[PDB]
C-alpha cells in the first residue's frame, strides 16, 4: 500500500 | 482525496480475469475470426479495444453473443492480441509483427500499434 | 517466453471498467446491502472478492441478477470496498475503518483486511 | 513497454  | 492505494491490485484483477477466461467462466461472447472461435468477456474486450468499445455500446450489438470480424483479420494476430488484453504481455515476433500491427489497427489498440511501428522502424 | 510488456495496461483496463460501471454499461448484477443497491460486473466482483468468486462459480447462483448480502453488512463499508475494487484506491478513515475491515473479512478481500489490521494496531 |  502507498500514498498515491 | 485521502485514499491509500494497493500497487498490485490492477495486475491481480487482470490475472483473475485471465483465470476466468482460461476456465471459460462468465464469458459472454464468441469472436469469430475466419474458421477460429475465441471466447471472451465483453467488458475486457471494450476496456482494451476502441473497436469492441464501439460495438458493445451500440444498443443492438451489445446483445449479440457472436461477433464476426472482417475476413482479412488473421486468427493468430487476433489470438496474440486477445492474450495481450488479458495479460499486458505481447508476443511480438519477426514472423507475426505485420499481422499483429494490422489486427491492432483494426481493433483500435493504439499502444500496440505504436510499439509495432517502432519495432518495424528499427528493422 | 520472449514477450514485451505494457506497464500501464492493467491500470488502463481497470480505469475503463470503472468508466463502464459509472455509465452502468454491461453491469449484470445488483448487490443489495440493507436498503441500498449497487450495480456491478460479476467478473470484477469475482476478481476482487473470495466471497463473490464462490457465489458466481456456483452453477445456480451464477445466473442470479440480484444478490442480497448479510443484514450485518454496512452499505457505506460496501461502497468503499466496491470503489476499491474498481480503482485500487481505498478511502480508509478513522470513522469507517471498523465497518471497512468487517465488510472486507466478509467479502474475503485479504489485502484490505491486512491493511485495516495494521492501521488499527498503530492506533 | 518493458522486458518483463
Ligand atoms: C473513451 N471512453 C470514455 C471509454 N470508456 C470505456 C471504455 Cl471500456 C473505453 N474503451 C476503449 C475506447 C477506445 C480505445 C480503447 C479502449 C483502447 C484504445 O486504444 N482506444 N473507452
Ligand atoms: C483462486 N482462483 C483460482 C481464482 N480464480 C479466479 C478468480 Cl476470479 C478468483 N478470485 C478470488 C478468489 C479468492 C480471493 C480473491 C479473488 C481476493 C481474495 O482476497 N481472495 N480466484
Ligand atoms: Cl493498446
Ligand atoms: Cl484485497
Amino acid at each position: 500500500w502507498v500514498i498515491p | 482525496d485521502s485514499c491509500i492505494q494497493f500497487t498490485r491490485h490492477a495486475s491481480d484483477v487482470l490475472l483473475n480475469l485471465n483465470r476466468l477466461r482460461s476456465r471459460d467462466i462468465l464469458t459472454d461472447v464468441v469472436i469469430v475470426v475466419s474458421r477460429e472461435q475465441f471466447r471472451a468477456h465483453k467488458t475486457v474486450l471494450m476496456a482494451c479495444s476502441g473497436l469492441f468499445y464501439s460495438i458493445f455500446t451500440d444498443q443492438l450489438k451489445c446483445n449479440l453473443s457472436v461477433i464476426n470480424l472482417d475476413p482479412e483479420i488473421n486468427p493468430e494476430g487476433f489470438c496474440i492480441l486477445l492474450d495481450f488484453m488479458y495479460t499486458s504481455r505481447l508476443n511480438l515476433r519477426e514472423g507475426n509483427i505485420m499481422a499483429v500491427m494490422a489486427t491492432a489497427m483494426y481493433l483500435q489498440m493504439e499502444h500496440v500499434v505504436d510499439t509495432c511501428r517502432k519495432f518495424i522502424k528499427a528493422s
